[PDB]
């Protein structure tokens, strides 16, 4: 009957979940948020959003704590979709997806400038010199020339470049399409 | 526009017409 | 405790379910499968294999990238989301029929006199969250000014009367 965790286990692979936390007899909803790390090949801590029941409403979620980073804008995403009136399980995992693919979006923009870090790229290697919590202001090494950018979270573009410190806009465009315009 | 509002985060809704940029 | 944990997993999936079968995992929906294998050397990923049995091209390009990227996390969100949007699309596009003169033209179409309007989900990779694209053959920006108006359903419905 250990089959179980095994169940589970693979249902965390999907990234988001539920669990039952109790405490002081009183059985808190846990929002459980797992990032893969494609460097190290492992699923990194997961990240935890904690409802506890109203005491003044019948079936009625607040927001009791997290540890969430300071970018994701969880008050914003929770009034936004239960109006702290509506906090159906339905509208909790619309939450929990919110939350999930803004940590997805910038977790993926640090993970592909690291990505590239040993790679080489138009016959010169990479190197990642200097980024940000939230991939947004970024400063890399190509062969022997020094590429800083400035990101947008909201497009993912790049919004501002430099090459060896001149302006430049032959490499401006979406972050994950810089690799081909190296060319130019 | 609460419904536009609701509807962006069901279907992650992308407008193709981009109102952030002129419209020539 | 055991039960009350299943509940709050099975609230999590809500129609999709997951099964481990051998070094497998399936995520099923309604005759739908996708089997997503893993091999765990130490405590890390090190190969993946996903297999299909529908929307094999549909789902392409958000696959191709995690099996590049061995990203099962990606992988498996994106068919969970995949499955969920496609469904919202069928629920909004029979409303929008059944409540106007538009009538169901193909299985992302519809269709008012020459007016065309389709419904396009595409992946913004490397997010496993696709994004909804409705396109028209003819005046796009109205469209598009009256969805961000009035939402979808109304959208669409007021942008037909403008032909």
């Amino acid at each position: 009957a250990t089959d179980f965790v095994q169940w589970e286990n693979s249902v965390r692979l999907i990234g988001v979940s539920l669990f039952p936390v109790n405490y002081d007899n009183i059985e808190f909803m846990g929002i459980r948020l797992e990032l893969f790390d494609e460097l190290s090949l492992k699923y990194d801590p997961p990240f935890y959003v904690i409802l506890k029941p109203s005491v003044k409403r019948l079936g009625i979620w607040e927001l009791f704590k997290h540890n969430l980073p300071k970018y994701i804008n969880i008050h914003q995403h929770w009034q936004l979709i239960t109006k702290d009136t509506d906090t159906s399980d339905s509208n909790i995992m619309k939450f929990a997806n919110l939350c999930y693919k803004d940590l997805l979006k910038v977790h993926s923009r640090v993970q592909f400038f690291r990505k590239l870090e040993g790679n080489y790229v138009n016959d010169k290697q990479y190197s990642l010199l200097h980024i940000d919590n939230m991939g947004l202001n970024v400063s890399f090494r190509l062969g022997a020339d020094i590429i800083k950018i400035k990101v947008d979270d909201g497009d993912d573009e790049i919004i501002d470049c430099t090459f060896n410190g001149e302006k430049n806009i032959s490499l401006l465009g979406s972050i994950y399409g810089i690799t081909n315009r190296f060319q130019s | 526009n609460e419904i536009y509002q609701q509807d962006k985060i069901d279907f992650n809704l992308k407008l193709k017409t981009d109102f952030s940029k002129p419209l020539i | 405790n055991i039960e009350q944990r299943k509940k709050y997993l099975d609230i999590t999936l809500n129609d999709v379910t997951v099964t481990c079968e051998k070094d497998m995992i399936l995520l099923r929906k309604g005759s739908f499968t996708a089997s997503f294998r893993i091999a765990v050397e130490n405590e890390s990923i090190r190969s993946m294999a996903i297999d299909l049995n529908a929307f094999e091209v549909e789902l392409q390009p958000i696959i191709q990238y995690a099996e590049d990227t061995q990203n099962v996390n990606v992988a498996m969100m994106a068919v969970v989301q995949f499955l969920r949007i496609k469904e919202l699309h069928e629920q909004m596009i029979s409303k929008i029929v059944e409540a106007s003169k538009f009538i169901r033209a193909s299985n992302n179409t519809i269709t008012l006199n020459d007016l065309e309007v389709s419904f396009h989900c595409y992946w913004n990779l490397p997010s496993p969250y696709p994004e909804t694209l409705i396109l028209t053959n003819k005046v796009q920006k109205i469209l598009d000014f009256l969805i961000y108006q009035y939402g979808i359903q109304l959208g669409v419905i007021k942008y037909g009367s403008t032909i």
